[PDB]
Formats: structure tokens, C-alpha cells, sequence
């Protein structure tokens, strides 16, 4: 029954496309297909590049009318009179423009400030919002002021004549909500969260590493308003001042290259940088220094009242009987950060499940402390 | 009759479509690669041929089955998409076997019982019961750590558990992730995670490493950089994304006091599982199953050999029998005698010790 | 060394006077020499030494 319909669907699309390919075939054509994953009522006529792929390159200029710009190993051929209109923007090549190398060839579109080819994680908006707040409370308050507020109300900052920082720093243990906090603002702030793992950027062969740093920044510039999330930069973050001793130079080159882009001629833009370190101490003075790093946002030993808010979050899912109060126990319990506070609770539900009861009890809670006290000490 | 009516115009239309594809399909058909996906009805392609031609895609194949960097078929002079290539290589990642439902069960070991309930409650139990996790509102632990002198029951228990649990088991050898090559080691851990995600739900058995033992107080060092570079990415994968069941982790280490608390991270791992030492009664239990398999005789005194034993786990025991069994086989008899048991018990005793005693605390 | 990741681990003896006599014999079957030689003497001349 379905089958008849499916056959009719191929056939109708086929006849219209055959006519279009016959036509497109004449005069040749660019890189070889259409992929849609936007809308067809918004179509670009600037396409990203850093090299010029050419396939024909038909154009209008007086000194010749089908001028080409390559740099490729075989056919690196170029314009016959320098700097005369060639690519037709991104006609017959889809990234034809100009070569980074240069041969005094025309630039309708630049070889820098483009997304180009990449290896990237861009991660569309999260879903999380408040999940360990209580001692993560301070960290929230400041992060909104730094990241969100400039994008929400920029016009205000200009009247005053103040410009906001470009980077903030995160430290303390990950997966305690140090980590959550960066995603939680990413979802609220509505700007693309771009996740680069510094350790990945590290490569087997030199110069490549610099190349990567550069590529990231060109993309970053184009899109204006974005967040670069650096996962535990210490691999190519500082430790280091020793000036080589055998490929401690290669990692240092990447670290120095990043500085160039930051301190350089670029300016901030709407670009925000979140850095992630273990203990901030590791990192070098150049990475610390103002005119790139200014605010360092911290974590902390959570006050008692705080613990309760986290427990309060947890208690909506967890079947309870409220006639007992967790805060009294919590004063007696070891002082520990947010992650252990959720974990003891999580342990508590299991004992119930064995007991063959569906509601929490005072009894469950007593048990959890003995295991947990043991677990840090292994 | 309703069917007939659809059928009359259809049959020809059905043939016509097949004729139309065959025109495209016509030999040869060159493989090439889609560089990148430019969503405003474009894409980047690298051709090792010469010509490229921007075409509309056929309706069998769509762009939703096109991924960046994919291999696709191009014609050699009209360079159009017939289909995407369906021929893919071997997982190139570090040593893995995947196995659905292994032979062995956990009824063969005995006297170890408590530990067996611990893994049970964590791994097996949520699969069995949705709604018990809903009441509580939480996940069973993501992962556990099994710690003891190398697999005498650690290893046994894992094999057993994969049959029970009825999902794909993937066992990875962790040392093998270590490479003295700058790119190789990180690429492997990221491929290891990639492979997990496809096969989900899945069980990850991590065989012990040297490299989870070292963190220092630097976060990377001028020493062997790679072992910590790798160690970090293990963490990032874990504290980035929590599974209730999509990935279950079994971790194994000889000693857990080598490990780092960074590595544990409470609220992923909450369970630390400890195999007790050899306890006297247990030795007899484990043994009774091993002898059953083998010939047995009415001059065997089961207790006497166990009594003579002290601080020996199941593996040596499984081993003693096997050794003795060989002697018998040389004699070409299937009868077992005391004598056999004595020589084998002596060989294994000879080899383990040369120490001096710290007893006599009385 | 952990047992049961082991099966048999077998000794290979260091060479000896009996042994040396017969390897010499094998080798000699590859090349032509006189008949009427006492080889027995020759192995003895040897102290310990590898095959």
C-alpha cells in the first residue's frame, strides 16, 4: 500500500532534476552538490575560504575573462595581470577568492576571518539551569554580570565609556558545578558555545598547532558574539618557562601563539573566553596578566544553608516524608563541596529500594555518612 | 479492486524510474570525498579526477545521510552523486572485542557472595526495573571499581555479568591506549568514547593502567606528558556526560590506593568493591566445584588439602587440580590419588614464598 | 608471574659433555672429511661452551 506511493515520490523529483542537471552541465559547474540544512530563501553569496578551489571561474574583466587563482601542487597558475578581478566572489569553486600565500591576486573575499575547514565542537543550547547552586551562588552572580550583561544592554556601556573584559577563569574540581556553570550560562545567554579541547589541538607535527589556534580565532571574529570554552588548558596552558628541553618547545609555541592573538591588533569584539584550570597556580604570568585575564571566578567551601538548597533541589524527585530535617544532619556531616552533598542523597534512595519502602526515612541518612567518609580516603 | 486502480498507471512509472537511475549509474562510478557541508545549497568537494559539477541530489540518497568528510560516488565526467559509498573500514581503535552474551555464569564461584550483590544492585537492577529508578528519581552509579590481586574473581565476575545483563560487552585493554606518540594516544581515547556511543547501551570493562596512578600536583609535567594528557581526557568525557545505562563502566585496578580522587569523582562512582582475602571455609567451597569436573576417588580427603592450604585464592586452586590432572594423564589413569595432590600443592607453595614471617602477635 | 596466567614454565639445561658429542656428529654430515678419526676425544677436548 505504502510502496506505490514511494515509487511515485522518486519519479516526480527525478524528471524536474534531469532537466536542471542538463542545463547546469553546460558551461560546467562548481563543487559538486547542494546540501540544505538552513532555508532556501536565505542564500549566501560569500562563502568561506583560505585557499582557492577552481573549476572553471567564468568572469567579466577586460585583461582576461576567465581568470583563475590557485596555489595547488599541480596547477598553481594565477592571473596574467596581477590583481585583476578573477573569482567572481565564490563562483565555480565555492571558496575561490584568494590564496593565503599570495601571488598578487585579487581579493573579493579574505583568506582570514573565515570559518574555513575545521575540527570543532559547537554545541547548541543546553537545558540545564540551577543544579548545585547554594555555594555555586557567588559564581553565578558574577558570571551573569561578565557574560550576559554586555550582550543584553551594550548601548549603556558605551555611554559611560567602559569596555568589559574578554576572559574569565574557572578553577577548583570539575563536575562539582564548576563545569555546570559554564553550560548553565551558555543556555541562558543565547550565544554559541564553542568547545575546544586544548589537548586535542596538540599534534604530531610542528606548525600545525599554531595553524589551529589561528583558525579558531578567524572563525571567532566572523560570528562576533560567541563563547570559547577551553577544556583544561594546562596541556598547552602554562607550567613552563624553562624554554624547551625536548618538545616542551612545541607546546610552548602554541601557548605563545595564543598570546599573540589576544594581546594583538584584534580587539575583543563580542567574543567571550572561559578558561578551565585545576589549581590556577600552574598557569604562567603571561596567561594571568591584564589585557587579557582580569577576573578569576572561584569556587568555595559551601555554608550550611547552602547545602540545604542543593538538597532542596534533589528532594523534588526523591519521595520524602517531611517531618525530619536534613540541615541538622548536615551540620554534623563533614564539610565538603557540592558534589558529595548530592551523592549522599543519591546513596539514600538505594537503601529504600532494598527495604521495600517507597518513601524516604530518617534511617537511610545515617548509613550514607559512613561510606562517603571512607570514599575520599579511598 | 482499489489496488488494481492504483496499479494500472503505476507499473510503467515504476519501470521508467529504474531506467532513469540506470542512466546515471552507468559505469564507471568513481569514489571521491565530500569535504564539508555548506548548507546554503553548496558543499566543498575535492576531486582527484579533474571536473566537478554542482548537481541536484537524487531522491534515494539525501543530505541527511551525508556527513562531513564522507565518501560518495561521483561520475568521471558529469561528477554527480549516484549514491553514498556503503563500504566502511574496521574500527581502528585500541584492542577490542565485542561480545553479546558470553558462556559463563557466577554460580561457579561461591562464598564471595556479598560483592556479587553490590554489582547486582548497581548494573543489572535498573535494567530490570524502570519504575524503581523513577520513585527515587536517581540513577544507580555510572561506574564501579573492582580491586584485588589480579583477577581471581574480578575477571570471573565480569565475564559472568555480561551474560546476565544482555547488552553488548566491550573489553578494552587500557595500557594499549598509552602510546609514546603525541597524536596517537589522544585520538584513541576519543575513538574509544565514539565507539561506545554508537553501540549504546554497552558495558565498558577498563583493564588496569599505570597511567591512572600519576597526577602529581602539576596538571601536566615536563616528564611523560602523555600519560597525564590522556588521563585528563578520561575525566572530561566522564564529567561532561553522565549515563544511567547508556554506558556502564566497570573499572579494574590491582590496588585502588594507586588511583586519584579526581579519577573517582563522587556522583559518578559511589561504589568501591573489595575482594576479601582467602577465608578458610571459602577455600573448601570453591574447591568442591573444581573437583566435580575432574575425576575423584574415595582416598581423597578434601579437608586435608584445604587445611594444609592458607592464603591461596581460587586461581591457584583451579591450577592445582589442572597440574595434578596432568600427572595422572601421563600414567594414563583417570584415577586420582592423594599423592598427586601433594606434589602439586608443594610446587605452588615452593614458588610463591621465600619471605620471613611477621606473625605471633599473641 | 600471577598463577593461571601461567601454565608450565620449562627449564632448558645448560649444555653438557654428553650433549656436545652428538651435535658435532650432525654437523659433520654436511661436509666431507677422513674416516678414521675419533670424534669422542674431540668433544672432550672442549671445555663447556655453547652449541
Amino acid at each position: 500500500i505504502k510502496q506505490v506511493e514511494d515509487d511515485i515520490q522518486q519519479l516526480l523529483k527525478k524528471i524536474n532534476e534531469l532537466t536542471g542537471i542538463k542545463e547546469s552541465d553546460t558551461g560546467l559547474a562548481p563543487p559538486a552538490l547542494w546540501d540544505l540544512a538552513a532555508d532556501k530563501q536565505t542564500l549566501q553569496s560569500e562563502q568561506p575560504l583560505q585557499v582557492a578551489r577552481c573549476t572553471k571561474i567564468i568572469n567579466a574583466d577586460s585583461e582576461d575573462p576567465k581568470y583563475i587563482i590557485n596555489v595547488k601542487q599541480f596547477a598553481k597558475f594565477v592571473v596574467d595581470l596581477s590583481d585583476q578581478v578573477a573569482p567572481t566572489d565564490i563562483e565555480e569553486g565555492m571558496r575561490v577568492g584568494v590564496d593565503r600565500n599570495k601571488y598578487q591576486i585579487h581579493i573579493p573575499l579574505p583568506p582570514k576571518i573565515d570559518p574555513t575547514v575545521t575540527m570543532m565542537q559547537v554545541e547548541e543550547k543546553p537545558d540545564v539551569t540551577y543544579s548545585d547552586v547554594g555555594g555555586c551562588k557567588e559564581q553565578i552572580e558574577k558570571l551573569r554580570e561578565v557574560v550576559e550583561t554586555p550582550l543584553l544592554h551594550p548601548e549603556r556601556f558605551v555611554n559611560l565609556g567602559i569596555e568589559p573584559p574578554k576572559g574569565v577563569l574557572l578553577f577548583g574540581p570539575p563536575g562539582t558545578g564548576k563545569t555546570l556553570c559554564a553550560r548553565a550560562v551558555a543556555n541562558r545567554t543565547d550565544a554559541c558555545f564553542i568547545r575546544v579541547i586544548g589537548s586535542e589541538l596538540v599534534q604530531k607535527y610542528v606548525g600545525e598547532g599554531a595553524r589551529m589556534v589561528r583558525e579558531l580565532f578567524e572563525m571567532a571574529r566572523t560570528k562576533k558574539a560567541c563563547l570559547i570554552f577551553f577544556d583544561e588548558i594546562d596541556a598547552i596552558g602554562g607550567a613552563r618557562f624553562d624554554d624547551g628541553a625536548g618538545g616542551d618547545n612545541e607546546v610552548q609555541r602554541t601557548m605563545l601563539e595564543l598570546i599573540n592573538q589576544l594581546d594583538g591588533f584584534d580587539p575583543r569584539g563580542n567574543i567571550k573566553v572561559l578558561m578551565a584550570t585545576n589549581r590556577p597556580d600552574t598557569l604562567d604570568p603571561a596567561l594571568m596578566r591584564p589585557g587579557r585575564l582580569d577576573r578569576k571566578i572561584e569556587f568555595s567551601l559551601p555554608d550550611l544553608e547552602g547545602r540545604t538548597h542543593i538538597f532542596k533541589i534533589h528532594a523534588r524527585s526523591m519521595s520524602v516524608e517531611r517531618d525530619i530535617r536534613f540541615e541538622l544532619l548536615a551540620r554534623l556531616c563533614p564539610n565538603s563541596t557540592g558534589a558529595e552533598i548530592r551523592s549522599v542523597c543519591t546513596e539514600a534512595g538505594m537503601f529504600a529500594i532494598r527495604a521495600r519502602r517507597k518513601i524516604a526515612t530518617e534511617k537511610d541518612f545515617l548509613e550514607a555518612v559512613n561510606k562517603v567518609i571512607k570514599s575520599y580516603a579511598k | 479492486i482499489r489496488n488494481q486502480e492504483q496499479m494500472k498507471p503505476l507499473e510503467e512509472k515504476q519501470e521508467e524510474e529504474r531506467s532513469k537511475v540506470d542512466d546515471l549509474r552507468g559505469t564507471p562510478m568513481s569514489v571521491g570525498t565530500l569535504e564539508e557541508i555548506i548548507d546554503d545549497n553548496h558543499a566543498i568537494v575535492s576531486t582527484s579526477v579533474g571536473s566537478e559539477h554542482y548537481v541536484s541530489i537524487l531522491s534515494f540518497v539525501d543530505k541527511d545521510l551525508l556527513e562531513p568528510g564522507c565518501s560518495v560516488l561521483l561520475n568521471h565526467k558529469v561528477h554527480a552523486v549516484i549514491g553514498v559509498l556503503m563500504d566502511d573500514t574496521d574500527p581502528l581503535v585500541t584492542v577490542m572485542k565485542v561480545e553479546k552474551a558470553p558462556q559463563e555464569t557466577y554460580a561457579d564461584i561461591g562464598g564471595l557472595d556479598n560483592q556479587i550483590q553490590e554489582i547486582k544492585e548497581s548494573v543489572e537492577l535498573p535494567l530490570t526495573h524502570p519504575e524503581y529508578y523513577e520513585e527515587m528519581g536517581i540513577k544507580p552509579p555510572k561506574g564501579v571499581i573492582l580491586y584485588g590481586p589480579p583477577g581471581t574473581g574480578k575477571t570471573l565476575l565480569a565475564k559472568a555479568v555480561a551474560n546476565q545483563t544482555s547488552a553488548t560487552f566491550l573489553r578494552v585493554v587500557g595500557s594499549e591506549l598509552i602510546q609514546k606518540y603525541l597524536g596517537d594516544g589522544p585520538k584513541l581515547v576519543r575513538e574509544l568514547f565514539r565507539v561506545a556511543e554508537e553501540h549504546a547501551p554497552s558495558i565498558v570493562f577498563i583493564d588496569e593502567i599505570d597511567a591512572i596512578g600519576t597526577k602529581r600536583y602539576d596538571s601536566n609535567s615536563g616528564g611523560e606528558r602523555e600519560i597525564q594528557r590522556t588521563m585528563l581526557e578520561l575525566l572530561n568525557q566522564l564529567d561532561g556526560f553522565d549515563s544511567r545505562g547508556d554506558v556502564k563502566v566497570i573499572m579494574a585496578t590491582n590496588r585502588i590506593e594507586t588511583l586519584d580522587p579526581a579519577l573517582i569523582r563522587p556522583g559518578r562512582i559511589d561504589r568501591k568493591i573489595e575482594f576479601p582475602l582467602p577465608d578458610e571455609k571459602t577455600k573448601k567451597r570453591i574447591f568442591q566445584i573444581h573437583t566435580s569436573r575432574m575425576t575423584l576417588a574415595d582416598d581423597v580427603t578434601l579437608d586435608d588439602l584445604i587445611m594444609a592450604k592458607d592464603d591461596l585464592s581460587g586461581a591457584d586452586i583451579k591450577a592445582i587440580c589442572t597440574e595434578a590432572g596432568l600427572m595422572a594423564l601421563r600414567e594414563r589413569r583417570m584415577k586420582v590419588t592423594n599423592e598427586d595432590f601433594k606434589k602439586s600443592k608443594e610446587n605452588v607453595l615452593y614458588k610463591k614464598q621465600e619471605g620471613t614471617p611477621e606473625g605471633l602477635y599473641l | 608471574l600471577r598463577p593461571g596466567r601461567i601454565d608450565r614454565k620449562i627449564e632448558f639445561p645448560p649444555p653438557n659433555e654428553e650433549a656436545r658429542l652428538d651435535i658435532l656428529k650432525i654437523h659433520s654430515r654436511k661436509m666431507n672429511l677422513t674416516r678414521g678419526i675419533n670424534l669422542r676425544k674431540i668433544a672432550e677436548l672442549m671445555p663447556g661452551a655453547s652449541g
